[PDB]
């Protein structure tokens, strides 16, 4: 059941079509329903009307901050499954705050958040899959890549942000973990976003510049970053899992790379894949 | 880490 959503943020039109320019987002109605998506960030503003009751922020590893008072996590949750700005429109969102509101998190608090989401995901109703979003990063830490790797090993499609350093992702975490689906950011004229990290360790590219999404205070905001490209991927996967069935956590990153539009991007250096997300739309 |  393919429907279409007219006047959709360019990023959604870019993923349901092989050629750029479309403002219509075409997708199957199931829209990642029966699937669960964990947003590991500054938290998610559940009350927001764009989530249609499908978001609940359930855990925090930050002292006395049990709410997204930053904006990052809610912006990312909107791209994953908000009514107007999200990919997987029937998905269920769960927020785990691992970054305080000034936008900072200890690696320890982050590793704990990843495990919490894995352990918690099994107490939730996600018959068609559990996906995860980590639009965060810092210097390379094996401890983090390992906690990240473990999520993958438990069957959770974890996608993480390449980074906004215009550098090779190999030097950051969760970015450098071979096992997670690392995401680079894309421009609407099909160029790698000037800030997007790159390298062999990045597994896919998706809309990352000028992305409109949900924001704290009941609004929307338009920001650019690899954290904007990542929820395009986490959402794309929930959608593919609710439509084609969950194939595995790494296999879902693999499936995404197979569907991806090839050699259409510019700004992509040698050693870096030239893959742009595509949702498999028959009439795409 | 910081959000990106
Ligand atoms: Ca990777």
């Amino acid at each position: 059941a393919y429907t279409q959503q007219p006047g959709a943020p360019w990023g959604l039109g870019r993923i349901s079509h092989r050629s750029k320019g479309s403002t219509t987002y075409e997708y199957d109605t199931s829209g990642g329903s029966g699937t669960c998506a964990y947003v590991i960030d500054t938290g998610v503003e559940a009350s927001h009307p764009e989530f249609e009751g499908r978001a609940s922020q359930i855990k925090s590893f930050i002292s006395g901050q049990n709410t997204d008072g930053n904006g990052h996590g809610t912006h990312c949750a909107g791209t994953i499954g908000s009514k107007t700005y999200g990919v997987a429109k029937k998905t269920k969102i769960y927020g785990v705050k691992v970054l305080d509101n000034s936008g900072s998190g200890s690696y320890s608090g982050i590793i704990s958040g990843m495990d919490f989401a894995v352990q918690d995901s099994k107490s939730r109703s996600c018959p068609k899959g559990v996906v995860a979003n980590m639009s965060l990063g810092g210097g390379k830490a094996q401890s983090v890549n390992d906690g990240a790797a473990a999520m993958i090993r438990a069957g959770v499609f974890l996608a993480v942000a390449a980074g906004n350093d215009n550098a090779n992702a190999a030097n950051y975490s969760p970015a450098s973990e071979p096992t997670v689906c690392t995401v680079g950011a894309t421009t609407s004229s099909d160029a790698r976003s000037s800030f997007s990290n790159y390298g062999n360790l990045v597994d896919i590219f998706a809309p990352g510049s000028n992305i409109l999404s949900t924001w704290i205070g009941g609004t929307t905001n338009t920001i650019s970053g690899t954290s904007m490209a990542t929820p395009h991927i986490v959402g794309l996967g929930a959608y593919l899992a609710g439509l084609e069935g969950f194939p595995g956590a790494q296999a879902l990153c693999k499936r995404i790379q197979t569907l991806s539009t090839k050699n259409v991007l510019t700004g992509i250096p040698s050693g870096t894949v030239n893959y742009l997300a595509f949702n498999g739309n028959p009439s795409g | 880490a910081a959000p990106v």
